[PDB]
């Protein structure tokens, strides 16, 4: 019918996001462990990310799974594993960002310093960064209480007397919004440094990875964040839900091409 | 599980923990070669048979070598430098004779396959002996140069100390040729820092900080993959 | 001078009569019906890596277990290649270092570079200690290759064009090879260790007697520069590299050249040259970034190393022939069997 | 309801 | 200068060669005769090889 | 053996013109970057023109440009070098030498004293 049109784009969109993005992921990994290892010195952290959002992407053919955005729901053990997937994946990709950019960062305001600088840290870093995204996911991953009634296959996740909007709020502060600040800070800097001291695409590329990575895919939140209270209809909620979803991934699709394909020491590779 | 491979094993740890700490000590200074000719003044810009300078400026260090006991023939014993982080080329811009012979080696040094990623740092000595020539008029840049007479200065530059036409206009030519000769074959991978110096000059160590830390830059941005 | 010039004009035409002359056929047709060697599919049994810099030099040892390799960091390090465990890491006073050798007593080591100086370094001492035992100075050009003759004898090659034979306890030159107009880059020494065979930079290579202290015979060599020069166990023979991206084996008694290894797709020179136990499979090292190995008799590619992000610089087979050593420019040695 | 990205 | 290249022309040039399939023959004959001690050539047991 | 032989040169009156040819054996002509070299007396070693392989790039030097041209014969495996309006300090001898490497851009001991890879050379007297 008309009023599915919309579902069945939206699912076919995600399909090829997903696709396009486990491909993309898969090859980047491949790649710099293979091959970009002495080059790259930021590889391990790539790595991170190239791992990060394909687990992210596994979560597209469940989405699509339920029956066509209706009906029928996995169960207990679906739910209470996505959600937790879910949200530990998206804090790890975060904060393995945040962790690049702030090199980068130091990388161009402080050339001298990085070079002349050990780098056994990075490795600890990068499993710091999953125990963080745990940190952030733990209370979530145990706090689905299953499908209740009403709707018989959605589980309503709410431990608590909607009290877990407080933990959505805190979790939208500490993980999109400071990460993103912090991002759109040190990357401002790192431009504005770059500028300064050259020049008399790069910039380019770093806009891009600021507005999209933290920025527009990460604008679900502000439908959700609205859990206080907003009018709606279930006919434009799904649609707004469905929409709103597909930019996550599509933000995980774009960060391995942003980041080892577009790259010069990829080209020579090529 | 014998004693002789446990002592070989506790060996080959002591070693390798030995050679890394000296190779992270090592790693500090920054490398620099020194290339000139003869009449170039190569020994007094910063101020057995390859003569070392090491200097301190802003807490980092730079030891830079020269070679002086090769016979004439560098083709083959250049490409020990290819490690090195910067090549200081000196040329004396005074002697309008000899300065093609300046040139040929700088295009030498920027074509070589293991120098191109190398970046140069030129230094144009003698600054003050050309514009003394200049002024005297008595040689001329067009006989030697006779692509001179038709070159006009560039109309955005502008020296300092408000130099007089004639020698600014010599002293861009002389500068054009090196960067001309710099661009043709760049390509991205190394870029020339073209200076200007005199004997009594005493910056010349921060011109060569602020060229390695720029040069580093580079490096920087090529390597953690921000193309 | 005019007469000077044409004597020798009319020596050098009467020579190369005398060597086109003297050519029964070109080795390929009396090889054509030896059976191919076959697709040599080599391994890397094992890498070294901790060096920190590029490695210029290695030398197998007579043990067949110690391989010595000197890097421009100032490093001599001394591998063991059963357990791949470091032995002995020696500092070096000249960081800027081109060759390093093994003593086929074991018990000495030597290094040298762009200080004109060839280092002799003790490893078998009292205390237990590494140490300088003597220092040999005398060339005007940086030492590019040095090989014992014995425990008291060292031939060196420098960039000054010559070569020179070193008593270490007298620490002077007893012997001085010259003739040669460009930078002597290589020197093998042969199985005879009475003679030995040293290739220029003038595209030339030689043969030079130690004893009598006189060239013997000049070859014509490839059209640049010899980069890598290597011995044929046999030791009638020798195979040459050079930056015309061609090997080439050389006979004494024939004087003239025998086989040229090149291909169309290799652009690039060579830069080591070893010869197999048999001297059945000649390996050589190319700049971009692998080795090739070649049939000596076949001349055709029976394989190639690979595994090498940078140029390689040193290459070695064992007396026993049990491995091959490979050291480029990435500071890993990688062995391969 | 709907509840996270999955809505019934 | 020219007097000793001249001198070493001619010394070079007094020299007897042999001709190049007698060459050819013991290069031949040496590479077969050391074939099958060759380990790169022919390769030996695993167990043998230390590597 | 590399062998490059030069041909021409002589007394020639101010004003004249003259072509210098090398010939060139031993090696494979294409490959290799091709350079003169002049040698005044009491003068050292200078450039004073290059072609490349293709004979597409070519360079002069200052004080010769406008009166010198190289050409480079693959075919025949020789370099001339045509000569018009000689002037009186140009009196030399002329090297014609190869570029050491094959396939390479940069030449560096083309002007170096005991350089192999370069003829006799013609002394040109005006
Ligand atoms: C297109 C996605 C898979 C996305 C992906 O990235 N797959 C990777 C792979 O297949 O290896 C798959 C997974 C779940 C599937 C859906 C579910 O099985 C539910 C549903 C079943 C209906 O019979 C048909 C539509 C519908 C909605 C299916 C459409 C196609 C789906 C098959
Ligand atoms: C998914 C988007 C919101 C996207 C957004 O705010 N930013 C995306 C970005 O720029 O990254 C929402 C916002 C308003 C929504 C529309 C409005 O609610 C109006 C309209 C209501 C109908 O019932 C369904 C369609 C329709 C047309 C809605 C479709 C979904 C829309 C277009």
């Amino acid at each position: 019918l008309e009023d599915l049109v919309a579902t069945g784009t939206i699912g076919t969109l995600l399909s090829a996001m997903g696709v396009v993005g486990v491909v993309g992921n898969a090859y980047t990994l491949v790649v710099t462990c293979r091959s970009l290892r002495a080059v790259a010195s930021m590889y391990v952290y790539v790595v991170n990310l190239a791992l990060a959002d394909l687990l992210y992407l596994l979560s597209i053919p469940f989405i699509v799974a339920t029956y066509v955005t209706k009906e029928w729901h996995f169960g207990d053990v679906g739910c209470r594993v996505l959600f937790g997937l879910d949200f530990l994946t998206m804090h790890a990709s975060i904060f393995t960002l945040t962790v690049m950019s702030s090199e980068r960062y130091a990388a161009v305001l402080r050339p001298l310093d990085t070079v002349q600088r050990p780098k056994g840290y990075r490795k600890l870093l990068a499993l710091g960064t999953w125990l963080l995204a745990l940190l952030l996911t733990l209370p979530v991953m145990l706090a689905m209480r299953l499908v209740r009634r009403g709707p018989k296959s959605l589980c309503l996740p709410a431990w608590g007397p909607r009290a877990h909007r407080a933990y959505l709020t805190l979790l939208f502060a500490t993980s999109i919004a400071g990460p993103g600040l912090l991002i759109g800070l040190l990357y401002a800097r790192l431009a504005r440094a770059y500028r300064r001291s050259q020049r008399a695409l790069r910039l380019v590329l770093g806009i891009v990875l600021l507005f999209w990575a933290c920025f527009l895919p990460f604008w679900l939140w502000q439908l959700l964040a609205q859990y206080h209270q907003a009018p709606l209809a279930p006919r434009t909620a799904r649609i707004v839900n469905y929409l709103t979803t597909c930019l996550t991934y599509g933000n995980s699709c774009a960060n391995p091409f942003l980041y080892t394909l577009l790259t010069r020491n990829y080209r020579d590779h090529l | 599980v014998s004693a002789e491979d446990k002592a070989a094993a506790e060996r080959s740890k002591m070693i390798d923990k030995n050679l890394r700490e000296d190779g992270e000590k090592a790693r500090r200074t920054l490398r620099l070669l020194l290339l000139g000719a003869d009449n170039s003044g190569k020994s007094t810009i910063v101020k057995s048979g390859i003569f070392e300078t090491k200097f301190q400026v802003d807490k980092v260090n730079f030891h830079m070598f020269d070679v002086g006991g090769q016979r004439d023939e560098r083709r083959k014993w250049i490409q020990c430098f290819n490690d090195v982080t910067a090549i200081i080329f000196v040329v004396d811009s005074s002697d309008y004779n000899r300065l093609q012979e300046a040139l040929n080696d700088f295009k030498s040094i920027w074509n070589n396959r293991w120098l191109r990623t190398i970046s140069v740092i030129l230094f144009l000595n003698k600054q003050d002996l050309l514009a003394e020539k200049v002024l005297a008029g008595k040689s001329k840049i067009e006989d030697y140069f006779p692509e001179f007479a038709r070159y006009t200065t560039p109309e955005d530059a502008t020296p300092e100390p408000g130099e007089d036409p004639r020698v600014t206009r010599a002293k861009y030519f002389i500068r054009k040729e090196f960067v001309d000769i710099s661009t043709a074959s760049g390509d991205g991978r190394h870029i020339c820092y073209p200076h200007f110096t005199c004997a009594v000059d005493t910056e010349n160590a921060r011109r060569i900080f602020n060229d390695c830390k720029d040069i580093i830059l580079q490096m920087n941005l090529r390597e953690y993959n921000l193309v | 001078l005019d007469q000077l010039r044409q004597e020798a004009e009319q020596l050098k035409n009467q020579i190369r009569d005398a060597r086109k002359a003297c050519a029964d056929a070109t080795l390929s047709q009396i090889t054509n019906n030896i059976d191919p060697v076959g697709r040599i599919q080599m391994r890397t049994r094992r890498t070294l890596r901790g060096h920190l810099a590029k490695i210029y030099a290695m030398h197998w040892g007579t043990d067949s277990r110690l391989l010595v390799s000197a890097s421009q960091d100032g490093k001599l390090i001394i591998w063991d290649s059963y357990t791949t465990n470091k032995v002995h890491a020696i500092p070096l006073r000249s960081s800027w270092v081109m060759t390093c050798a093994y003593a086929p007593s074991g018990n000495y080591v030597a290094c040298g570079g762009l200080d004109n100086i060839c280092s002799i370094y003790n490893l078998k001492t009292r205390e237990g200690n590494v140490r300088v035992s003597r220092e040999l100075a005398g060339h005007t050009g940086y030492l590019s290759c040095c090989r014992f003759l014995d425990d008291n004898q060292i031939v060196t090659s420098s960039g000054d064009t010559t070569c020179a034979l070193w008593d270490i306890e007298t620490g002077q030159q007893t012997t001085t090879f010259t003739g040669h107009t460009g930078d002597v880059m290589s020197l093998s020494l042969a199985p005879d260790t009475r003679l030995f065979v040293s290739g220029a930079c003038d595209a030339s290579a030689k043969l030079w007697d130690v004893r009598e202290g006189m060239c013997r015979q000049t070859f014509t060599g490839h059209e640049s520069d010899i980069n890598a020069i290597c011995f044929f166990p046999n030791g009638n023979a020798f195979a040459t590299g050079s930056d015309d991206a061609t090997c080439r084996l050389f006979d004494l008694r024939a004087d003239q050249e025998l086989m040229t290894y090149s291909h169309d797709n290799i652009i690039c020179g060579i830069t080591s040259v070893s010869f197999s136990k048999s001297g059945r499979l000649l390996l050589a090292g190319y700049d971009d970034f692998n080795c090739n190995v070649w049939d000596a008799l076949k001349a055709d590619r029976a394989g190639v190393l690979a595994g090498h992000d940078n140029r390689v610089s040193c290459l070695g087979v064992t007396d026993d022939g049990m491995a091959v050593a490979t050291g480029s420019w990435d500071s890993f040695l990688k062995i391969w069997n | 309801d709907v509840f996270w990205k999955y809505c019934v | 200068q020219a007097r000793k290249l001249v001198e070493q022309l001619k010394m070079e040039a007094n020299i007897d060669r042999i001709k190049v399939s007698k060459a050819a023959a013991d290069l031949m004959a040496y590479c077969e005769a050391h074939a099958k001690e060759d380990p790169l050539l022919t390769p030996v047991p695993a167990s043998e090889n230390p590597f | 053996q590399v062998q490059l032989q030069e041909s021409g040169g002589g007394l020639v009156q101010p004003g004249g013109s003259l072509r210098l040819s090398c010939a060139a054996s031993g090696f494979t002509f294409s490959n290799y970057k091709m350079n003169w070299v002049r040698q005044a007396p009491g003068k050292g070693l200078e450039w004073v023109s290059d072609i490349s392989q293709s004979g597409a790039s070519i360079s002069y030097t200052g004080s010769v440009k406008g009166r010198f041209t190289i050409s480079r014969d693959n075919a025949k495996n020789t370099l001339y070098l045509q000569m018009n309006s000689l002037k009186p300090e140009d009196t030399a001898v002329y090297y014609c030498a190869r570029c050491p490497a094959p396939f390479t851009r940069d030449c560096f001991d083309v002007t170096s004293t005991t350089y192999a890879y370069r003829g006799q050379g013609t002394q040109v007297t005006v």
